[PDB]
RNA sequence: GAUAGAAAUUUUUAUCCUGACGCUAUAGAGAUAGUACCGUAAGGGAAAGAUGAAAGAAUAAAAUAAAAGUAAAAAAAAGCAAAGAUUACCCCUUCUACCUUUUGCAUAAUGGUUUAACCAGAAAAAAUCUAACAAAGAGAACUUUAGCUAGAUACCCCGAAACCAG
RNA sequence: GCCUAACGAGCCUGGUGAUAGCUGGUUGUCCGAGAAAGAAUUUUAGUUCAACCUUAAAAAUACCCCAAAAACCCUAAAUUCCA
RNA sequence: UCGGAGUACAAAAAACCCUCCGAGUGAUUUUAAUCUAGACAAACCAGUCAAAAUAACCAUAACAUCACUUAUUGAUCCAAAAU
């Protein structure tokens, strides 16, 4: 899952001109015979100095692949499970703070021995309290994301994960749905009998 | 064409003087062969190579004990020009279960039962 | 992503260090050094194999020299020393010849005595006369 | 979908299948995955065995 | 065979193989004996019957035809009153 | 094989900038979001390469089909020549056949 | 149970710095570099193989190819027009009913089977629906109002033994796609079309009471059922005086695709409403 | 190559082993890191069996330096003043023990 | 035959979130430039930069003194130039340069004075391995009588005489 | 013959990275096993099969093989099949 | 291109611009079918045998025969007949 997250979004914008795209090299530099030197065609061959690249990178390359949905869900579940098992997962309530000082969060984390890096997950983007929003807007190692922004890469990147109770319930409901579900006849965005 | 060779039966009919010449009992044939490959199997036909391989004589100058039955005597006849065959002699009898780890095979062919005791 | 070799200096030096003592351009030019170093290593292995043979030949020559100095030939000296159950190899024999002249003369005298006993036994063809130094001692 | 002592499950499976084959069946245990892999088709027999055992 | 088409970029199939061959879903390929309509007045009844009989293909020819054809011709077909539906599957093959 | 004689300026790269901290944050937008959006829509790049992957010939074919009507003259000529060369090489050259 | 979780307590933190794929999952690629993999790089000596100018697959070096010396015979001739019917075993139907995928209390349709995932229909691949086979007729113990396109004689006998109803109907490809995926059709925004009649090759099949055709004379159904029961030695159940007789006798009009719905209606699922045409010409076209 | 390199005759330091045997290893300095993954073997060696080696060999002074280093090293200084510097980069505890015992011998 | 190849019919939700697992002066545009120079013309077409905060700090200051080529420092019987060695450089003993092509090359068959920088294996149909779920698999269209989904494993460079159009 | 120093038909540009069964080249270490040719072919300067060989997987018999057995005018070394 | 004999002496195979015979069909009536085990040979394509069971003739054969009988022959595609 971590490699998939790192790679599917990658588009390499590397391109080198082949011997057919270099400017000149349209004629034989010398006759084939009698000159006493090596035989050559275009002066833009990969052998030559200013010649084109033999293979090189060819245009923008998209390294896009999509892992199976159940595999991705299992990866999320395993990330949460290891976070809980290694005592790096903490459940809070309502994610409220007394003050909007990032130093307050720094002192709280170093007092509770949470770790150098903390990722706070809230239920909804627009419902995050302004105090914690302003506190985490000025911090680098303290990163605040909504529930839909939870992923294995950030879970592994941050030493400590902080979840609210509504976030835990949301994750539980969203992740336990795939264990007893049919295959999609059509994409699940379309109406279903028991699914939005 | 070069093919296998059939050895005539009169080759393997010992003379009365041969028993005394080679130190064999004119009445009772010996029980076990000690076979040691001397020559190489290179520049020899593939059937001879295979017979040497199946006789356990892949390594040279390492004696191997075999039976004195015609079934193996046929193969020994086939590759008799690459091996040295001696009779296995037992002055002290077969090695017992308490003497398995203290035995040795002399170059002259007697398998001693107690070898360098104490 | 363009990748280029940056440790080519050390790659070249690892080969050029084995050719510093050569003659000509083989100690400087890498193209002429790689071929010369490979030949040097192959000759090193072959001469490692041949060193034992060369040293054995040298020891045999020294033993021949000492034995002929004692009025005895090398094959006779060796076979009679073996018959006396004296299992000293050529290296030790040459060491004794160079540094232990009295011991080597004693060994040569023993070998000559064993040769004389063998000749006497062969001439007599008698089982009951046995040489004093012709007796064989079994493992005890 | 094996949770628990997969080694105990392998022991039970080999004990159950030994009389049927006359020899200990060849098995491979994937503990990180939780999978038992027996050499041969014993699917129906193992299904019946698990039904009788209560799974 | 066109491994990469110029329009879709897909893999193409040669139509001669499908015009003169039939593939069972088990992997076997069925074909007609060559020369079964040529000079029948010149051939014995046994030879004519042998020519009329359908025959299979060996592993090399089967793999060749699989390479020439695409995945649309290796699918499972449930035709109405298919003559070869009973032969589509293989039974009692101990390998 | 001459190598530089001075220490290069050590790049002070930080692992906690905005991009590295929010890398791929919505990779599970669908799974955790009551499906409306595929992770395809988060890919930023050329129009003919958003949520798609293929070898060089397929990429060239797709580029010509999608944005070939807006390419420059020499760019379109080079794309056509590359398509022809790739077609010939892939359908007529190789070892495994 | 999961002792790995307790083992993870002693282990250090799981981060991106210590991640390993499964052994053997990724076979390492090998490049033509070095003493072993260089020097013609696995291509061979001169010829066409090392220069990559080999002929095509079917070529045999100038000999007449094997795939060309065989005479052409019709094997796949007209394959794209043969009717295809996905088989549905009575054993599979009983399995679905027992597991609750399909409810016998309601008339079983192709849409219901697709929703229960018992069958998969690909109309673009010339599938014309689902046929019934008798592979599990011995242990079939369900009373359903099945609705298929083709039905085996023994499967019909097995269903009538328990006291169900077997009806074989025809669906043109468009209506078949609509039946298989009704929600995409309802989001398409088009009125429900009429159901095309079967062609002349399939009219005799669907107008005979022996096959329980949907266009067959209903007066000949009891005679066929009695003949079937006498042939297979079972008493014909008193279907008329059953509690679920309405559900067993519910039927689709031969120009009707869904149950209850009619051609020409527009299903606005966003507002949960149905729009019905009222023009005389439109109504005549849709009911004709 | 013998002709390319140097040479020496077999000899002992200060007639070692004649009257008494004196261990020639004088000091052993380990330089490792407390957090680098390449120093894990050295860290385990120091945790487990550096004390046992020190008790077994009382004639050698053992220094341990945890410093921010990328490659862990061991420096063996002998009675001759000879210095032998070895790299213990990414080696098992058994390999570290074998190398240290070889240096001591 | 090589190969070519649709359509009917379906899917596609607005904007910012855009920069770089692209190059760093034989690389990246040919480019310091379509300029010098070469052709009557169409046309072809380059190489060349490196101190420092200050050179309004050149009786100027510090880092490498590391390629081939020379000098410091010409050579002393004998031999693919080296190895075994040795108190000792040679003297002693032993080894028919390297790639390529061939049945076979020290071959007097080809290639190279040397150094530095560039210069040549690329594709996932069937298969193998790993993993997810499993009579079902797949985030839409398909395959399914243990199968479906995903990932990793694979297929070079230079060279004609020629042909066509302007 | 001559048509801007090469004319059995000029030169430049484009097709063009033309095409070569033909020649040359093809860049790290170590380890395991390892091949000299029967048939087609405008084919013998090449390919496609077979026989050998490599990498995995299922099995059970595999070589050596005494009798006995394999043609009729004469016929050697020896073959085939077998416990 | 196909067959026989020697090379190639005794299971099979085995080459030469090696030595000799031949074939590219005739005559006659017994006008010689269907389906299917198991086999020979064979790179492939092709070539060969064949038990049992079926309808008509003795109610006891049908392998067409002879000319050294072995060779007397040509693939797809495509063209024509009446399928
Ligand atoms: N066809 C074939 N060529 C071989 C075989 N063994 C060696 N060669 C060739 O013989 C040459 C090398 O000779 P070698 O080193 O074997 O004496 C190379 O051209 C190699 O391809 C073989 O068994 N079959
Ligand atoms: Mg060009
Ligand atoms: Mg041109
Ligand atoms: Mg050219
Ligand atoms: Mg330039
Ligand atoms: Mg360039
Ligand atoms: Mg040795
Ligand atoms: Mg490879
Ligand atoms: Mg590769
Ligand atoms: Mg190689
Ligand atoms: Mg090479
Ligand atoms: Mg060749
Ligand atoms: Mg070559
Ligand atoms: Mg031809
Ligand atoms: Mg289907
Ligand atoms: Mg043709
Ligand atoms: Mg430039
Ligand atoms: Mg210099
Ligand atoms: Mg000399
Ligand atoms: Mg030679
Ligand atoms: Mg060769
Ligand atoms: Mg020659
Ligand atoms: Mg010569
Ligand atoms: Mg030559
Ligand atoms: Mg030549
Ligand atoms: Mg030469
Ligand atoms: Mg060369
Ligand atoms: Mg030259
Ligand atoms: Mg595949
Ligand atoms: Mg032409
Ligand atoms: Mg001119
Ligand atoms: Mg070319
Ligand atoms: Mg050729
Ligand atoms: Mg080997
Ligand atoms: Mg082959
Ligand atoms: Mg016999
Ligand atoms: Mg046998
Ligand atoms: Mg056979
Ligand atoms: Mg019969």
């Amino acid at each position: 899952v971590a490699i998939w997250q790192k790679n599917f979004k990658r588009i390499s914008y590397a391109k080198t001109k082949t011997r057919a795209e270099v400017r000149g090299g349209g004629r034989k530099p010398w006759v084939q015979k009698g000159s006493g030197r090596a035989r050559h065609g275009s002066i833009r061959s990969p052998i030559w100095r200013g010649g084109g690249v033999a293979h090189g990178p060819r245009g923008p390359t998209s390294y896009y692949y999509m892992l199976p949905m159940k595999v991705r869900v299992q990866g999320l579940k395993v990330a949460l499970t290891v976070k809980l098992a290694q005592d790096d997962l903490h459940i809070v309530d309502s994610l409220e703070l007394p003050t909007a000082d990032p130093q307050y969060l720094i002192e709280l984390a170093r007092y509770r021995r949470w770790g150098d890096s903390v990722l706070l997950v809230d239920l909804e983007h627009e419902d995050m309290p302004q105090n914690v929003v302003a506190a985490t807007s000025g911090l680098k190692t303290f990163n605040l994301v909504p529930a839909v922004g939870l992923n294995v890469h950030s879970m592994l990147k941050h030493q400590t994960l902080v979840l609210t109770l509504p976030t835990v319930a949301f994750l539980e409901e969203k992740l336990l749905w795939h264990n007893s579900r049919y295959t999609p006849l059509y994409p699940f965005r379309l109406p279903y009998c028991d699914f939005p | 064409k070069f093919t296998r060779s059939r050895i005539p039966d009169k080759v393997f009919q010992p003379s009365p003087e041969d028993h005394e010449k080679y130190g064999g009992d004119p009445q009772y044939p010996h029980k076990l062969h000690i076979v040691t490959r001397i020559k190489s199997t290179k520049r020899r036909p593939y059937w001879e190579k295979d017979i040497i391989k199946m006789l356990g004589l892949e390594k040279a100058h390492t004696p191997q004990v075999h039976k004195n039955i015609p079934s193996v005597n046929a193969k020994l006849k086939v590759v008799k020009h690459l091996i040295r065959i001696k009779p296995l002699k037992l002055p002290q009898g077969l090695p017992t279960e308490e003497d398995m780890a203290n035995t040795c095979l002399k170059s002259n062919g007697e398998l001693v039962v107690r070898w360098l005791l104490n | 992503l363009r990748s280029r070799v940056t440790d080519r200096y050390w790659r070249v030096q690892e080969v050029l260090k084995h050719a510093r003592h050569f003659r000509g351009r083989k100690n400087r030019c890498y193209r002429l050094a790689v071929r010369a170093v490979t030949r040097a290593f192959v000759k090193c292995t072959r001469a490692r194999r041949l060193k034992k043979r060369s040293l054995r030949t040298l020891w045999i020559n020294r033993i021949t020299a000492a034995s002929q100095e004692h009025g005895l030939k090398y094959p006779a000296f060796i076979i009679n020393l073996i018959k006396c159950q004296v299992e000293l190899n050529r290296k030790v024999l040459a060491d004794l010849a160079i540094y232990e002249p009295k011991t080597f003369k004693s060994l040569a005298a023993l070998a000559k005595r064993r040769r004389e006993e063998g000749f006497a036994a062969a001439l007599g063809d008698g089982k009951e006369p046995d040489g004093i130094f012709s007796r064989v001692v079994q493992h005890r | 979908k094996v949770e628990g002592d997969i080694w105990a499950l392998q022991k039970d499976v080999e004990d159950f299948l030994s009389p049927l084959l006359g020899k200990t069946p060849v098995t491979q245990v994937n503990e990180v995955t939780g999978t038992l892999r027996v050499k041969g088709y014993f699917d129906q027999q193992l299904k019946a065995w698990l039904l009788e055992k209560g799974f | 065979v066109t491994y990469f088409s110029s329009r879709k970029g897909k893999r193409k199939t040669v139509k001669a193989v499908i015009y003169r061959f039939l593939r069972l879903h088990s992997g076997l390929w069925l074909r007609r004996k060559a020369g079964y309509k040529k000079k029948l007045w010149k051939k014995t009844a046994a030879r004519k019957r042998r020519l009329r009989e359908f025959v299979f293909c060996n592993k090399t020819q089967s793999k060749l035809l699989d390479k020439m054809t695409t995945s649309f011709w290796k699918r499972r077909n449930w035709y109405a009153d298919d003559p070869y539906q009973k032969y589509q599957d293989r039974t009692n093959l101990k390998v | 094989f001459h190598v530089r004689v001075t220490l290069p300026p050590r790049k002070v790269v930080d692992r906690w900038n905005e991009k590295r901290a929010m890398f791929g944050v919505y990779d599970n937008i669908g799974i955790l979001g009551n499906f409306e959006k595929h992770p395809k829509e988060l890919i930023k790049g050329p129009i003919w390469l958003r949520g798609w992957k293929g070898n060089e010939l397929q990429r060239c074919i797709r580029k010509k089909r999608m944005v070939g009507n807006r390419m420059f003259i020499d760019d379109l000529h080079n794309l056509n020549k590359r398509i022809s060369y790739l077609y010939k090489h892939f359908n007529r050259h190789g070892k495994y056949r | 149970g999961p002792r790995a979780l307790d083992l993870l307590r002693a282990l250090p933190r799981v981060s991106l710095a210590n991640l390993k794929p499964n052994p053997g999952s990724r076979k390492p690629e090998r490049r033509p570099r070095g003493r072993r993999r260089g020097r013609k790089c696995g291509r061979g000596h001169k010829g066409e193989r090392q220069r990559g100018t080999r002929p095509r697959l079917g070529f045999e070096g100038g000999q007449t190819p094997f795939y060309l010396r065989i005479p052409k015979y019709g094997f796949n001739e007209g394959h794209s027009f043969r009717h295809q019917y996905q088989p549905l075993s009575l054993n599979r139907l009983q399995y679905l009913i027992d597991l609750g995928r399909v409810d016998p209390t309601q008339p079983i349709d192709l849409t219901q089977l697709v929703n229960g995932r018992g069958v998969t229909i690909q109309p673009s691949k010339r599938d014309y629906g689902v046929q019934l086979v008798e592979e599990g007729a011995d242990t079939f113990k369900a009373k359903v109002n099945i609705e298929v396109q083709m039905a085996s004689e023994l499967a019909i006998a097995a269903i009538e033994k328990n006291g169900g109803v077997v009806t074989t109907a025809f669906y043109d490809p468009r209506s078949l796609e609509i039946l298989c995926k009704p929600v995409p059709f309802f989001l398409r925004g088009q009125p429900i079309p009429k159901r095309m009649l079967p062609p002349e090759a399939l009219v005799p099949y669907y107008t005979d009471a022996k096959n329980r055709g949907y266009l067959a004379d209903p007066a000949r159904f009891p005679e066929a059922r009695l003949e079937l029961a006498r042939k297979y030695g079972y008493v014909l159940p008193d279907i008329t005086k059953d509690e679920l007789f309405k559900m067993l006798s519910t039927r689709k009009d031969p120009r009707q695709i869904f149950f209850g719905l009619a051609p020409g209606w527009v299903v606005n699922m966003a507002d949960k409403k149905i729009l019905k045409p009222t023009d005389e010409n439109l109504l005549k076209y849709y009911s004709s | 190559t013998a002709r390319g390199t140097a040479s020496r005759f077999l000899t002992s330091v200060l007639h070692n082993g004649l009257g008494r045997y004196v261990q020639q290893l004088q000091r052993l300095s380990f330089s490792l890191s407390r957090d680098a993954p390449s120093s894990r073997g050295a860290r385990e060696f120091v945790e487990r069996e550096v004390t046992d080696f020190a008790r077994r060999n009382p004639g050698v002074v053992i220094y341990v330096n945890p410093r921010p280093c990328c490659v862990p090293r061991v420096v063996a200084e002998y009675l001759n003043g000879a210095v032998r510097e070895e790299s213990i980069h990414c080696k098992s505890v058994e390999e570290i023990a074998a190398l240290v015992q070889k240096l001591a011998d």
